[PDB]
């Protein structure tokens, strides 16, 4: 009915419970909200929605998984939060119909004459 | 627990003849005629233990590699009680791209093997925790290095590489410099991760010779 | 009742411990570890074989040259090269001098550690003459880079063997004073007693080697059961103990200091005359005079110094019994210029993650004696 | 029974109105999250978790996976005996 | 003495098992009970009145009338060979011509890829460098540099006493490793006539 | 008869790719990049 | 080996030996005698019986312990067996303990169930001194 | 009781840089210096590596692997621990 088990919704079920706790230890109650942050984490986990193989669907479940446990043991910072997740999603969303008429191609030639590598 | 201090004089010998010349001609043919089912291909070869004999090379599928192991270590002519490391290699040419090694010793009688397991990315491996405890680290470095998933692991987490760090270090494909650095922001008061840029970039000095017989 | 576990985080300032503590006696111990991995093994991919041997001497920076041997060894057995009569009694010598260097360290940091100062700085002036011993045959004191492919790398020069015969004259001395302040003191004794004990068992079941298996009983020397270079001729014992304790592994590395004393005397005396290097010129580079007068010569310095050998197709595991245990190379050939794969093992790798079952019982201030008889390097453990 | 059922629907409402990805003059007092309103099941569990946080409750896994109807979340709300 | 006592175990189940069961008796590295009154008033006196840590106590009065090991730096120096890798430094002639002939080996043997080397043609035809940069932070001091050169022009020195306060003080380019080599030049000879029968 | 590069650990190397299982190992499109971890930006050039 | 003990120890009495290197307090406190030998290895030879007669494992298994078997039969003392086996007795009954053990899980895994055609290549290593010293 | 720290004179009496004998290093063997053709000792290249024919249908005799084994002993032979490594002459 769900795909490959519904392993999914679960861990984000699990990431959405342990979501409190990860704004009160790293001290994010007045930057962002846990509706924001449940945004977020959803938003992560579309960019896979079309995986066809449930091995890689485990894979990235455990990758996931260790990503989350290293934000719980304070290995990663707030500071990391900023600039790894929050602040990407508010670029990809905050960009969307500028002020500015020009095109995104003409915004990369008046930056450089190559792409940006990285963020 | 073998290789209990036993003669209190000095030994001017290594084994005993008919052991060191059963290990080091008929070990080969006598794992594969007992147990033929987990071996798949046998490499005898230039021997692990010493520069004058020859050693075996033992490949198997990951659906028998635990209970291989166990005959491994019990069987009373193979008594490879001690593991030493188990690592991978990676192979990008081929559809299954890593081999799992794993090396093993023998107290009893002087001797000493090799085990491969080859899969790809997504194939996980039995873990060998229950049957060799030092297979827990080198487990966790494996995945960590290469991304090999190895099922029924206790703790499979990271060892080696920093704490967000994403990406196995010892593939073939992953950048010798990678792709973020680190500094010191003073106005954040922070550590910083960043996008790499070198002041000199890495000079690769291609040296080979298109006379060259040995390349393969 | 129901305790909950106390835990600790035991030092940023390179080992990190997450310990768990019910009261005063411990629980777990969790080594957290790669503050110091500087990803030498994805380095050496890039090298060829003559420019990743000095990665080999910051593995274990406190035995150089035996971490250089393992290395030599495993592309010498693929490249089937023979060394040098000479050559090979050299790298003995420095083997045993290499070995009484890292003993000398680890038993004073141990000792300082539990709180005795003065056998470290009595023990390190002795270091400094075999610091000397290093210096004048390669110019550097701990990074020699003197072990090559095929022999050595330079002569002895003439004087040397002198002078190694003067400190050995004195150095059971030296050891003598050394065991007046520790071995038959009742404070060192009182720590050092029972203290995380291994069996025999328990000791192969986790991969152990070096002083720690001797300590436990087993008669398993590199040096006599696998011999390598000239070892096999070397008349010498292995000391045995059968407590696993931390004060058996104090004893046993004191005798092993006592034998490798043997072997640099047994040395010194038939030491032989003839080359130092292997005469296969497509491997070992040739003499600077020879160089500077016939075209082959020339020829093979410029190539063996640019694109250097071509190591032959394969793969290989050559050990070396290290002065912390077996130390490992699993070297992977495709036929290139360059290493496909080089795999290190350490064996402080294997010593520090039986931390966990050898601190079960103990107290806080049994850590830091545990830590120091495993005798580990972080070099080496992270690499 | 043990909450009125006036009150918790227009609760509902309230916290179904604040999301980006639903119509504010669609939401009706009995529909579907699937056919209806069209949403996934990462969307459910992240307006059963925006209900959890305006009623005070903690829903387990399975209970919030039969939830798929805002009369579903009004039933569930109204059984709970520890509703605020 | 490696001698054992039961009570003195460093460790609880040892000390649960000595005082509970006589198996420390089997043991032969343990020290056996006193038989008569001479052996109890020995071990009295062993445990009592200390007298292990008195001759600990002995030896370290000892060395404090004994002979000291320190140098008076920088008035006083060790002792080095001349095979020792110093600063690095580029050499002449005794007419006053570079060594340096632009191979590139050097620059190809360098595990830490510490040189950058361009060059083009003097205006006399001769085959000379215009840029030869060692960066000294990420030097290795391995030698093998001076290994690699065919014509003795980069060396290692004997100077090991060369702290700076700023970095872009120890990246040197071809001035200053000539200026090095003129310093050094008459030491760097001497140190090669004896190093020369062995290399 | 058949000698093509018959004296060397190359033919130990080609079978080893041929072993039953590991030989018709396949993934989907972009799978393996998912799971590599690198930087997605990277595999647009 | 040399005892690191500053005391002097005999050596010639065997069991001052065992206690001396760690087999009483970490392998075994009972002694080790033949009889313990030859009923373990019966064990074995009991517990083989349910892998197959034809198979290559039980033929392996059942011609180590007839030889083990035989040479406890030919040598009256445990010295001579020790001096013959290169062990200790507690070391030879453990071996046989684990290998009448490794024998369940061998039988349910079943390796001597290959098809009749079955193949597996082996390659091997010859050195280049066979083709260029001396013959 | 051998005290360390010798006085003067009795412990490096010479430099390295002033040895009072020259030295002569030999860096080739007199067998090579007119005899200098390489294939005969080309040793890294003449190695093989050869496919057994595949090991189906062998015969394992345990029998002699068995019977050639000591039962007293006396009668047990050791194998001698290699004194050098091999030198070739060297
Ligand atoms: C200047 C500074 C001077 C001190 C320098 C040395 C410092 C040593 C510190 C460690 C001392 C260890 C210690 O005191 O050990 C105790 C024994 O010694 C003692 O108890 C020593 C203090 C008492 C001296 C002797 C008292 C009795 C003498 C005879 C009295 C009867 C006849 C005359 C009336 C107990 O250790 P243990 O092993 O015995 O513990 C039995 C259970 N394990
Ligand atoms: C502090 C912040 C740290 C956050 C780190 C944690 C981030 C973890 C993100 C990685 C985990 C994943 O993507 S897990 C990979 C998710 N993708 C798949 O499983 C492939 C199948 N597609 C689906 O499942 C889709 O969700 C869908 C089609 C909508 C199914 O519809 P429903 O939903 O109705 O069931
Ligand atoms: S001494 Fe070593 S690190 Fe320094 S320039 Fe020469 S090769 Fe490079
Ligand atoms: S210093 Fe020597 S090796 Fe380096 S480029 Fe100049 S001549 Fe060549």
């Amino acid at each position: 009915k769900r795909l490959f088990g519904g392993a999914a919704r679960h861990f984000y079920f699990e990431i959405c419970r342990c979501l409190p706790f990860i704004q009160r230890l790293h001290k994010m109650e007045e930057m962002v909200s846990l509706k924001e942050l449940r945004a977020i984490v959803k938003e992560k986990f579309k960019e896979y929605k079309d995986v066809k193989d449930g091995r890689v669907v485990d894979l990235l479940i455990f990758k996931g998984r260790e990503e989350i446990e290293t934000y719980l043991l304070m290995h990663k910072q707030r500071h990391h939060v900023v600039t790894e997740v929050v602040e990407p999603y508010y670029a990809k969303q905050r960009a969307v119909k500028k002020v500015t008429t020009n095109s995104p191609f003409l915004d990369s030639f008046l930056s450089s004459g190559y792409a940006a590598i990285g963020v | 627990g073998y290789a209990y201090a036993r003669k209190t004089t000095d030994k001017d010998y290594i084994a005993s003849e008919h052991m060191q010349a059963f290990g080091n001609t008929q070990l080969t043919d006598y794992i594969i005629k007992t147990v033929p089912k987990f071996v798949k291909m046998a490499v005898t070869g230039p021997a692990q233990s010493s520069v004058l004999y020859q050693e075996p090379t033992i490949y198997t599928t990951p659906e028998s590699l635990v209970p291989l192991m166990v005959f491994l270590r019990d069987h009373t002519n193979t008594q490879f009680k001690c593991l030493l490391d188990v690592t991978a290699v990676d192979f990008p040419e081929r559809a299954a791209r890593f081999e799992v090694v794993y090396h093993l010793l023998s107290p009893r009688w002087n001797n000493r093997i090799r085990v491969k397991v080859c899969v790809d990315e997504v194939t996980a491996v039995p873990t060998l925790c229950k049957v060799f405890n030092t297979a827990n680290w080198f487990e966790r470095e494996t995945w960590d290095m290469f991304g090999v998933f190895f099922s029924g692991h206790p703790d499979l987490r990271r060892i080696l590489t920093d704490y967000g760090f994403t990406g196995h270090p010892l593939r073939k494909d992953f950048p010798m410099t990678g792709y973020q650095e680190v500094r010191y922001d003073y106005g954040k008061k922070r550590v910083v991760s960043e996008p790499l840029e070198l002041t000199q970039e890495f000079r690769y000095f291609d040296f080979n010779s298109p006379w060259e017989t040995l390349n393969r | 009742a129901k305790v909950n576990n106390f835990t600790l985080n035991f030092g940023p300032q390179v080992l990190r411990l997450v310990l768990e503590m019910q009261g005063e006696i411990i629980m777990r111990a969790d080594p957290h570890i790669g503050l110091l991995h500087r990803g030498t093994e994805k380095l050496l991919e890039y090298k060829t074989y003559l420019q990743g041997l000095p990665y080999f001497d910051r593995l274990d920076y406190v035995s150089m040259m035996c971490m250089e041997h393992s290395y030599v060894l495993a592309i010498e057995q693929l490249l089937n090269v023979s060394v040098p009569l000479r050559g090979q009694y050299i790298r003995v010598l420095f083997s045993e001098i290499t070995r009484v260097l890292n003993h000398l360290l680890a038993i004073t940091c141990h000792s300082m550690d539990v709180g005795a100062l003065t056998p470290f700085l009595w023990a390190f002036e002795e270091r400094e003459k075999l610091f000397e011993f290093y210096e004048r045959v390669s110019g550097a004191r701990m990074h020699a880079a003197y072990f090559r492919v095929g022999g050595v790398s330079q002569d002895l020069p003439i004087g040397l063997l002198r002078d190694v015969y003067d400190w050995a004259r004195q150095f059971a001395s030296r050891l003598d004073e050394m065991e007046e302040l520790l071995t038959g003191n009742r404070i060192w004794k009182e720590r050092t007693v029972d203290v995380g004990t291994i069996t025999a068992q328990m000791a192969w079941d986790w991969g152990c080697s070096g002083p720690i298996l001797r300590a436990s009983g087993i008669d398993w020397d590199l040096r006599k059961t696998q011999p390598y270079d000239a070892y096999g001729k070397m008349q010498f014992n292995v000391p045995i103990a059968g407590h696993g304790d931390c004060y058996d592994r104090y004893l046993v590395r004191l005798q092993e200091m006592r034998e490798s004393l043997r072997i640099i005397y047994q040395c010194l005396n038939e030491m032989p005359d003839g080359l130092y290097k292997s005469p296969d010129g497509k491997v070992c580079p040739p003499s600077r005079s020879t160089m500077k007068q016939s075209m082959e010569a020339l020829i093979h310095h410029f190539k063996l110094y640019t694109e250097g050998f071509h190591v032959p197709a394969g793969e290989t595991y050559r050990a070396v019994e290290a002065p912390k245990g077996e130390f490992g190379v699993y070297l992977v050939s495709r036929g290139g210029n360059r290493p496909y794969r080089c795999k290190i093992r350490s064996p402080g790798y294997a010593h520090l993650q039986m931390t966990d079952v050898i601190s079960r019982g103990a107290m806080l201030a049994d850590v830091v004696t545990i830590i120091g008889t495993l005798d580990v390097v972080f070099g080496e453990i992270d690499r | 029974g043990f909450l009125d059922k006036d009150s918790v629907t227009e609760r509902v409402l309230h916290v179904t109105k604040h999301f980006e990805k639903i119509d504010a003059s669609k939401v009706s007092p009995a529909a579907s999250f699937e056919k209806d309103l069209g949403l996934d099941s990462l969307d459910v569990v992240e307006l059963v978790m925006a209900l959890e946080e305006e009623f005070g409750l903690e829903i387990p896994d399975a209970e919030a996976d039969k939830i798929a109807s805002v009369g579903d979340a009004i039933n569930y709300i109204c059984s709970n005996p520890m509703a605020k | 003495g490696t001698e054992r006592r039961p009570g003195e175990s460093g460790a609880w189940k040892q000390i649960e098992r000595q005082r509970y069961a006589s198996d420390w008796e089997n043991d032969p590295t343990f020290k056996r009970t006193p038989k008569n009154l001479a052996e109890v008033l020995d071990d009295s006196a062993s445990m009592l009145l200390l007298t292990d840590v008195w001759r600990g106590m002995a030896y370290t009065l000892g060395a404090f009338f004994d002979k000291k090991v320190t140098i008076m730096y920088p008035f006083e120096k060790g002792q080095l060979s001349p095979r020792f890798r110093g600063e690095h430094a580029l050499r002449r002639y005794p007419t006053g011509e570079e060594r340096c002939i632009a191979c590139k080996l050097c620059e190809a043997i360098c595990p830490a890829q510490a040189i950058t080397i361009e060059a083009e043609e003097r205006e006399d035809g001769s085959r000379r460098t215009t840029r030869y940069d060692i960066d000294m932070t990420k030097c290795i001091y391995c030698g093998f540099c001076q290994e690699a050169c065919p014509v003795d022009a980069i060396v290692e020195g004997p100077n090991f006493e060369f702290s700076t306060e700023t970095r872009e003080e120890l990246l040197y380019d071809k001035q200053k490793l000539l200026e090095n080599g003129d310093k050094w030049e008459t030491e760097i000879a001497t140190n090669l006539r004896t190093e020369s029968l062995y290399r | 008869e058949f000698a093509t590069a018959s004296a060397d650990y190359s033919i130990a190397m080609k079978k080893a790719a041929e072993i039953t299982g590991a030989a018709e190992s396949a993934m989907g499109p972009k799978e393996g990049g998912f799971t590599a971890g690198v930087p997605l930006d990277t595999f647009t050039r | 080996f040399k005892a690191v003990a500053d005391v002097e120890i005999d050596f010639n009495n065997r069991e001052v030996l065992k206690k001396y290197v760690g087999i009483r307090d970490h392998l075994s406190k009972e002694p080790g005698t033949r009889g313990k030998l030859i009923e373990a290895l019966t064990e074995v030879l009991s517990s083989i019986k349910a892998a197959p007669e034809g198979s290559d494992y039980r033929k392996a298994v059942e011609a180590s312990c007839i030889y083990r078997l035989k040479v406890c039969k030919e040598n009256e003392s445990d010295a001579a067996i020790e001096e013959v086996l290169d062990a200790h007795l507690e070391e030879l009954i453990k071996e046989a303990k684990e290998e009448a053990r490794l024998v369940p899980l061998i039988a349910g895994n079943a390796p001597w169930d290959v098809p009749a055609d079955y193949a597996v290549p082996v390659v091997d290593y010859t050195d280049a001194a066979t083709i260029l010293d001396a013959p | 009781f051998e005290h360390y720290l010798p006085m003067g004179l009795e412990y490096r009496k010479f430099s390295p840089g002033t040895q009072p004998v020259k030295a002569v290093v030999p860096h080739d063997s007199p067998k090579l210096v007119y005899d200098i053709k390489y294939f005969v000792r080309d040793y890294r290249r003449n190695n093989k590596y050869t496919a057994r024919t595949v090991d189906a249908k062998t015969t394992f005799d345990f029998d002699k692997l068995y019977a050639g084994m000591p039962t007293k002993p006396e009668q047990v032979k050791n194998v001698t621990r290699p004194l050098i490594m091999p030198t070739r002459g060297y």
